[PDB]
């Protein structure tokens, strides 16, 4: 059952390019998309098969006032991710209307790759929140996919803008996308720029190219997160299957994450779980409480040590969460990739729901309420004005993303005997 | 046994047959080694004894003959098990007895969990004895040399969880002695119960006062997800992995049978299919069913639920959670307790 990458915004395409390029390493597929000459495995969910031996996967490189997607195309990696479909302001409304003016003109290809499948199962968004023309357009796709293919999962893998406060209209650009993200997309993995740059200062002094280097970090995160789906296994070979429990309610699915070896250039189950439960190793920067947790680990560990290890974490009380009812933490066992380099023996990852992301969403809310008393970033461009005559969609977006804060802070408390 | 180089069931008897005293210390070695070479053949001892006596502890004299039959027994069985590891590639047959069938979700069993269990209403009707085996094809995975049959579609309980599918797999004579039909009759039971867990889990997967559905779901997940990880990992992956080493070191017909015969009677107890049904399995079957009941109730979109018995069914589940932690903690008095004490760490609420 098959999955499709609607890679959008230019940062989203750079991280998508790096994700594909990492999967070219993390599979027996050549840079030019032919089977690798080194090559028990399941390409099927992402890749094409023929006597025209380019295994070209379901990639759609949507580009607007375009620049970087061409430079992604003039690579040796070009004939992997190219079904041949590249085709032509930083505000949200400009991105939304530049989506509108091409919508079915792209959706023809969306369907064409939706057909690159004997049975389709989801759409995946590598993305920058509030970013440029991807602002607007990401929310626009969310408003199309949710009615075009309502049974399919739509998941947004989303770098969130944090450059110490480039996009400065970021509050306006984010807020409408978050409004779409709470309502239309099924699950949202959030990644902080400033937490990832803290990893890019932690692991080595490799923060020099952070701007680009950060594409590397998200690719180890992404390849780790999909390592269950790309291979045989007892469970989580099924993408909606992968994410039911990390979503306790469709209001609250904005997943935070952690990675086990920030650097590695023996360990075992208790230290990797103790290591993932660290604010250093979490990718997101009163009271705070977890809701549900997924650890996923590659390694020749086995279920006997995890069953001790859970009780050892529970009696060390690093599992600090049982806030209004039962709230749980997952088993992690998976295969480490053959025929390709295999660093750090238990090199897993966490996904989790916890309420400190509400602080960042409240920060961008409080940036919006600051700029709402200035309105300079309206720039008097006409589309941003006419799209919202009373500014009603921003006001509605404010109450929705404010209710997001109310829901997360209710989730912090025993207030969820009521609604959030 | 009945590849019989021996009537060792009846010849060795204590009354209506008779047994020779000096052979007894090595007679087991003789019968096993003599089976071993009758069987391998389908695929001066009285002059070695002498040059050893020729080079007073009569007991020790006899105890320097016996290395000859010791060596011949070791040689013939050491040839016999390596033969089955190539001519019947026997590690691969036993692996496959789990990997593409009867256990491991694999590639294979999800491309099947997605077919019969579909919801147009069904895909057609589960009772159709042809649709099962047909949709079990595309068992192509890492390899496609399939030879099973998803038989007995119902071959006729009160739950939405429902009975049947007494599955079976082709196993030929070289490996009929190991993988007996009686072993198969137990090997189905793990498959079926696992299927049930996977489908009750699946039905709380494929969904999505209004928050109360969300709560009942979350307090349903917690349970099924942890149990299910106990079945797939704590019981099935663990026994499936610890089995895979020790087969290398069982080194005779009647060693490699016996390791396997223990292994299943371990799966049978540690998954608790045994006669202690009435204390645990009745409870686990209801809380498996309530999930299905809630999944047909909450039609994953409409919002017009409106009927209050399901909130008593939520209280049913709550008192079932007691029926679980208390009866599992009552096993410390008597029972098969220690793997159960590892299920009883279900974290409660």
């Amino acid at each position: 059952r098959e999955i499709i990458t609607l890679q959008l915004g230019q940062c989203g395409n750079q991280i998508g390019f790096e994700f594909w390029k990492q999967l070219c390493a993390e599979h027996g597929i050549s840079p030019e998309g032919i089977v690798e000459e080194f090559a028990t495995d399941r390409k099927d969910v992402f890749f094409y098969q023929a006597d025209d031996e380019h295994y070209i996967p379901r990639a759609v490189l949507l580009d607007l006032e375009p620049r970087v997607i061409h430079s992604i195309l003039n690579s040796p990696y070009a004939k992997l991710y190219n079904p041949e479909n590249i085709y032509l302001g930083n505000n949200w409304a400009s991105g939304f209307s530049q989506g509108e003016k091409i919508h079915e003109d792209i959706f023809d290809i969306i369907d064409r790759e939706a057909d690159g499948s004997d049975s389709l199962e989801g759409f995946v968004l590598c993305h920058s929140i509030a970013g440029g023309t991807g602002s607007g357009l990401g929310s626009y796709l969310l408003e199309r996919l949710n009615d075009r293919y309502p049974k399919k999962l739509v998941q947004t893998y989303s770098v969130f803008p944090n450059q110490d406060e480039d996009v400065v209209v970021q509050p306006y650009n984010s807020l409408l996308t978050l409004k779409r993200l709470t309502q239309n997309a099924d699950c949202v993995v959030v990644l902080d720029n400033t937490a990832l740059n803290r990893i890019a200062t932690d692991r080595l002094h490799i923060q020099n190219p952070s701007f680009s280097q950060i594409n590397q970090l998200v690719s180890t995160i992404m390849s780790a997160s999909t390592t269950t789906l790309r291979y045989p296994g007892y469970m989580n070979n099924d993408l909606i299957g992968l994410i039911a429990s990390l979503i306790p309610t469709p209001r609250l699915h904005f997943l935070m994450t952690g990675y086990t070896p920030l650097t590695t250039d023996k360990t075992t189950v208790l230290d990797v779980m103790r290591r993932l439960l660290q604010p250093k190793n979490v990718m997101v920067s009163t009271n705070h409480c977890y809701i549900a947790i997924l650890n996923i680990i590659q390694g020749e560990v086995d279920p006997t040590q995890v069953h001790k290890s859970l009780q050892r974490i529970r009696e060390r009380k690093l599992a600090n969460f049982i806030p209004w009812g039962p709230a749980s933490i997952q088993v992690a066992l998976s295969r480490k990739s053959p025929y390709l380099p295999s660093a750090h023996r238990v090199s897993g990852l966490m996904m989790a729901n916890h309420t400190s992301i509400s602080s960042l969403f409240e920060r961008t809310c409080r940036q919006y309420d600051k700029l709402r008393k200035r309105e300079a970033f309206l720039e008097q461009f006409r589309k941003e004005d006419m799209f919202k005559d009373n500014f009603d969609e921003m006001d509605t977006s404010r109450e929705i993303v404010q209710q997001l804060i109310d829901e997360y802070h209710a989730a912090t408390r025993p207030d969820y005997i009521s609604w959030g | 046994n009945a590849s019989a180089s021996s009537g060792s069931d009846q010849g060795p008897s204590s009354r209506q047959h008779t047994m020779v005293s000096f052979l007894k210390p090595v007679l087991k070695q003789i019968i096993m080694a003599g089976k071993s070479m009758q069987l391998l053949k389908n695929l001066e001892l009285d002059d070695v004894h002498d040059p050893l006596l020729a080079i007073t502890f009569e007991l020790t004299l006899r105890s320097c003959l016996y290395p000859h039959i010791d060596k011949q027994y070791l040689d013939c069985c050491g040839n016999l098990m390596q033969t089955l590891k190539k001519d019947y590639r026997l590690v691969e047959y036993l692996q496959a007895m789990r990997n593409f069938f009867l256990m491991e979700g694999g590639d294979t069993m999800y491309d099947f969990y997605t077919s019969i269990f579909d919801k147009i209403r069904e895909k057609e009707t589960w009772q159709n004895v042809s649709f099962l085996n047909v949709q079990l094809q595309e068992a192509v995975g890492q390899r496609y040399p399939e030879d099973s049959s998803r038989l007995s579609i119902s071959f006729e309980l009160p739950v939405h969880i429902l009975d049947g599918l007494t599955l079976s797999y082709k196993v030929p004579w070289p490996v009929d002695i190991v993988i007996s039909l009686e072993c198969q009759k137990i090997y189905n039971q793990v498959f079926l119960l696992l299927l049930q867990i996977k489908w009750a889990k699946y039905s709380l997967d494929v969904l999505l006062q209004i928050h109360r559905m969300f709560l009942l779901r979350v307090k349903l997940m917690h349970f099924v997800n942890s149990l299910h990880n106990y079945i797939m990992t704590r019981i099935l992956h663990s026994t499936g992995l610890e089995f895979q080493h020790q087969v290398e070191e069982a080194k005779d017909l009647d060693q490699l049978i016996k390791i396997h015969y223990r292994y299943l009677s371990t799966i049978h107890d540690r998954c608790l299919l045994r006669e202690k049904v009435s204390f645990v399995k009745e409870a686990i079957m209801k809380v498996l069913n309530l999930a299905l009941m809630f999944a047909d109730g909450w039609q994953a979109g409409l919002g017009t639920w409106r009927m209050e018995s399901i909130e008593k069914m939520e209280s049913d589940f709550k008192n079932c959670h007691m029926f679980l932690v208390t009866i599992l903690n009552k096993a410390v008095c008597r029972g098969s307790f220690p793997h159960l004490e590892s299920l009883a760490l279900s974290l409660m609420a």
